[PDB]
């Protein structure tokens, strides 16, 4: 009896479990929320310890079928800690490879901007935002130039994309924090729960997006923040 | 206080 588990995000896990009613075996996939892009695989209780590059074909009666895309890379559980923010930075998510490239921000000034490939409708996921995992204590404790990519997951944990990881030469594992701010974004941050990154957040579209559109997200600080946030504000208020 |  094949099962499938689907996360509050669109992304799922599905495979036959063990006599443990666990997600355990060789045969097991996460899917993305396009239920079309998945790492096909090696899981231990829903964890993956071995996924590979797979496309889901067609599903029969709940039996789905994968085929293996070409290429090498595996990917694996990988939840970054306080201090390690991959253990592969170099290797991309191919979800959001094929959705979004980084390139000079539209935004004058803003330094290099976050774009679409494709053209999407409402509620796309576009790109995670995966980083250390640090307190919000340690943040808000620290100059603002330190914090130029955090962003709070929850009541306890803040992530961040620390230098020299915010170079894409450095760290291109997940591409969320190359997004810039606006009052009139066209995406949010939204909770996603990543099979090689763990609890994290997305860049998720409020609405249809063109390809090649810069996706923007507002960053809302508390109307404490930086200077170029105040500036935009005041031009936002106004005109 | 200082994060998105
Ligand atoms: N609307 C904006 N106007 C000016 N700078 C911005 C704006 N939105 C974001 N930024 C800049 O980008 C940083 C936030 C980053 N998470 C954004 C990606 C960044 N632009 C980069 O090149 O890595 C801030 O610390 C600013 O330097």
């Amino acid at each position: 009896g094949v099962c499938w588990i689907y996360y509050p995000d669109g992304g799922s896990l599905v495979g036959e479990v063990n006599e443990d009613g666990e997600m355990t075996g060789e045969k097991i996939a996460y899917v993305y929320p396009d239920e079309r892009t998945a790492l096909y695989g090696k899981f231990i209780d829903g964890e993956m310890i071995e996924g590979k590059l797979a496309t889901l074909m067609s599903t029969e009666e709940g039996r789905p079928h994968f085929e293996l895309m070409p290429g090498n890379s595996v990917y694996h559980f990988d939840k970054s800690t306080s201090s390690c923010i991959s253990t592969n930075a170099l290797l991309p998510d191919p979800y959001e490879s094929e959705r979004v490239y980084v390139a000079e921000s539209l935004i004058s000034s803003a330094g290099e901007g976050l774009f679409s490939k494709v053209a999407v409708g409402p509620n796309t996921v576009m790109s995670f935002y995966n980083g250390v995992r640090i307190t919000h204590q340690e943040v808000d404790s620290r100059d603002w130039a330190l914090n130029g990519n955090t962003l709070s997951l929850d009541e306890e944990t803040v992530i961040d994309v620390p230098e020299p990881y915010n170079h894409v030469s450095k760290y291109c594992a997940s591409l969320g924090h190359k997004a810039n701010h606006s009052f009139t974004p066209n995406c949010i941050y939204d909770m996603f729960v990543h099979p090689r990154f763990g609890p994290i957040k997305c860049i998720r579209t409020l609405r249809a997006v063109e390809a090649d559109e810069e996706l923007t997200v507002a960053y809302g600080y508390d109307h404490e923040a930086p200077e170029w946030y105040q500036v935009e504000l005041k031009a936002f208020q106004a005109t | 206080k200082r994060s998105k």
